[PDB]
């Protein structure tokens, strides 16, 4: 595919592409 | 953590699976 | 604040708000 | 669960808040 | 919940949630 | 331009758009 | 109103200009 | 206005509450 | 990666992650 | 096409790739 | 309507928005 | 191109339809 900047929204948004059902976690403290 | 991996620097399809369940 | 009908990534979208930088988890049925 | 109560009902914002970390 | 930085479309898609049904509005001049 | 199925919250991106710095009033029946 | 003819059926760039500021 | 309060500065959901019709 | 179901606007934007700078086009029936 | 399947069925990013410039 | 900065996904749903069923293509190389 | 036309500089509606098909 490729790479980008993916940040807040933009970030989540990919994560529920990416992950779909499998769910996921957005911890940005780390 | 993912915000440094993917929105500070650059990250594939691929390292955003890291994240899932 | 008033109820809500989030479907897909509109539910991610709520919770990205929602959470700030505590951040979240998302865990679908199957 | 709420990914499923938010579509095919209606959810809150405070039963959101559950799901923050 | 948390203070954000929320600008243009991801500042309306926030009034849209927080709003709703009551309906808002958007005015930037001021 | 086209013609436009929109529902929810992708009504108010439309909006947004729309009206750019004009800003723009949201409201639904009910 | 526009709300509901956008959802329901189908609206315009220019009817949706109407409701700018 | 809205964009000095929740986008140049920083807002909570309550306040955006405040533009609400 | 998960199977996908994507209508409207949303198809766009999984085309926009997936592809990244190489872009894309978005060509729907009629 | 891709647009119409991603819609009424389901579809991969992997078939959404063979979209890319 | 208006001019405003449109970049990545916003001009992506952009273009959505002004093209639908005719289509768009996005060039971000040229 | 696009990119500098609407992001890097600024465009209206109307010069967005020069990229539809
Ligand atoms: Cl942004
Ligand atoms: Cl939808
Ligand atoms: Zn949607
Ligand atoms: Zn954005």
């Amino acid at each position: 595919f490729v790479n980008q900047h993916l940040c807040g929204s933009h970030l989540v948004e990919a994560l529920y592409l990416v992950c779909g059902e499998r769910g996921f976690f957005y911890t940005p403290k780390t | 953590g993912i915000v440094e991996q993917c929105c500070t620097s650059i990250c594939s399809l691929y390292q955003l699976e890291n994240y899932c369940n």
